[PDB]
């Protein structure tokens, strides 16, 4: 039955990996959330795997498992980072839910009934630390997500580490796809339990796991029908309206369609997250402290003949315009709903 | 080109004044 | 009360004219169609009446009485016509049906499943009143309306009427309104009991009558939400989806919340039509044939600096913009609806 | 001007080929 054998390669991230010197299974499958969707798994590929250069060719994500892109970080915890990462400022994120919904602050103007349920401050790492061992020993509920990008102000040893990356491999790579600018490095730091909501970023991403694993459950660009993103006027614009806990399926219907894309990175392990691809990620539950530094670079220009019909992308990109014109020339964001309503409604629907 | 400008992106990710 | 206040306004075009010389009531109310919507008197006055001026200037339809416009072409009837009017060909649409739903023809390739119900012939307009007779002592159902830009081929005397059309009034109008230049003169010469359902038009008209009387129903720019009007790349793009004889209600909800402004014309009544109004023009039942000349001119440019809130018919001007881009950039409008809806449900509506 | 762009209108009306 298709049936039967759909429901054997909805396998998800699969069989958990055995880590070398017969140290027992990486992960179990009790740390993974329980979500309504089904997923298929990411292909976990050698970079030297004709395979791998396919798929990142075609902007499909992959797994490269040996590309030592952050060889020198691997050595990376709390106390190697406190003592080496500088003097500077760090982004933390702290809520009460796992979820930490991102939300841009520039926007909040536009939207003032919009209340975040995450906090950012500004902290030295240090203190990031003391805060991180405090919750640990009170037994407190308050999770925190240290979300930087790595700057100036990291220190000499950090300094040595960044220059041992991989940049051959990775120039390549941006080289080959006709890729813009690195952009940046986002230092992430999360508590076991966090949860990224499913959104998709307008950049293309290297994805470099270095402490703990984290489940990355991905969507194409063309399910952005069953993901019901924000309006691009709201703070969380290019996120997923619909709660994976619970799903408002009379808000959301077509949800019911979704259908992802899943694998569990551990340290070394490299994920490619294509641009405009909805990822949902989440720090293994019981599994520690994640650390992962992602690689944000500017995706290749608009092709000088277009092709037809259109990729899903390309629609995206379309829909973000239109939005966005309409909230220009109707001088208030709050206006453009009313007038898409007025524009579809016994016309189009 | 109303076509190329309607096809144009932006370069937003998930970090704060970026 | 305010409803029984309410129910004095909706007058529709009120109580009937009495003709000079006591030739009786030019009409009586068992004329007018009978229509779903309540509607108020479009005020009838005056050209050198400053309301008048003010309601040209402010784009609001106005009746003016005496503009003596077309005052040579007053003694137009069809054999005076037959005999001046040249040997050029004349577009003569033919119906089964009372209504005489306009469609582009252009359009047509990208609706293959549109069935036009009425038929374009371009003949003589001898065979036109051939074509009239005929029809007339056979006892024949079927339904005729001619619709002519007037042209190079009308005859001499024909010129001559036309040189003696008040072009002083109307050349100061379209001064004074910072109007575009005269596109077209469009000739009418339609069956008792013809209807052109309700649409709206891209330039500002000066609508005169000539013989017979037709009842014109308008309706603002900001009732676009009530009338749904076909996709812009429809045939049918501009006019109203609704039919008015028998209202979906289902497909067309705010279609129960309508008004209409209406009047009925005679021979030297000239009714200004504002640019982006809705009209529904109905000849009369048991009236005789109408002869009508409209003026068309191209609208004021857009102004330098926009003011907000934007108006109505700034909106509509919008949406219309936002479908053609949209059909443009997905190389397809047929597609245009299944992006819009992709891009309101659950997120806008 | 996006917005002029989006504002600016054509000249159509019931009339065939024009
Ligand atoms: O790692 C996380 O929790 C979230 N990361 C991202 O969304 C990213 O790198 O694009
Ligand atoms: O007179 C008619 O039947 C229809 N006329 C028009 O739509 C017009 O003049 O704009
Ligand atoms: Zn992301
Ligand atoms: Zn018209």
């Amino acid at each position: 039955m298709a049936a039967t054998a759909a429901e054997a390669v909805a396998s998800g991230s699969g069989e958990p990996r055995e880590e070398a010197g017969a140290l027992g299974p990486a992960w179990d499958e009790s740390q993974l959330r329980s979500y309504s969707f089904p997923t298929r798994p990411i292909p976990r590929l050698s970079q030297s795997d004709p395979r791998a250069e396919e798929l990142i060719e075609n902007e499909e994500p992959v797994v490269l498992t040996d590309t030592n892109l952050v060889y020198p970080a691997l050595k990376w915890d709390l106390e190697y980072l406190q003592e080496n990462i500088g003097n500077g400022d760090f982004s933390v994120y702290s809520a009460s839910t796992h979820k930490f919904l991102y939300y841009d602050e520039k926007k909040m103007a536009n939207f003032q009934n919009f209340k975040p349920r995450s906090n950012r401050e500004e902290m030295k790492f240090h203190e990031f630390v003391e805060k991180l061992q405090d919750i640990q020993q009170r037994g407190g509920e308050e999770r925190l997500y240290l979300q930087q990008t790595l700057n100036d102000t990291v220190g000499r040893k950090i300094v040595m580490d960044f220059l041992g990356f991989n940049w051959n491999w990775i120039n390549k790579q941006q080289g080959k796809r006709g890729w813009g600018q690195l952009t940046s490095n986002l230092l992430l730091i999360g508590m076991e339990g966090n949860v990224t909501p499913a959104h998709y970023d307008e950049q293309q991403n290297f994805f470099a796991q270095i402490k703990g694993y984290k489940r990355c459950i991905l969507f194409p660009p063309d399910q952005f029908e069953c993901l019901y993103p924000y309006p691009v006027h709201h703070p969380c614009d290019r996120h997923s309206q619909v709660d994976f806990d619970n799903p408002d399926y009379e808000r959301f219907p077509n949800f019911q369609n979704v259908v992802g894309y899943e694998t569990v990175v551990g340290p070394g392990d490299v994920l490619y997250i294509p641009m405009y691809w909805w990822h949902h990620i989440e720090s293994l539950l019981n599994g520690g402290i994640t650390i992962t530094v992602n690689f944000w670079y500017k995706g290749a220009p608009t092709p000088k003949r277009i092709e037809y019909p259109l990729k899903a992308h390309q629609k995206v990109a379309i829909m973000r315009n239109i939005e966005k014109m309409l909230g220009e020339a109707l001088g208030n964001p709050q206006e453009v709903g009313p007038l898409l309503n007025t524009m579809i409604k016994g016309r189009y629907n | 080109e109303v076509v190329k400008l309607l096809l144009e992106h932006g370069a937003d990710v998930d970090a704060q004044d970026k």
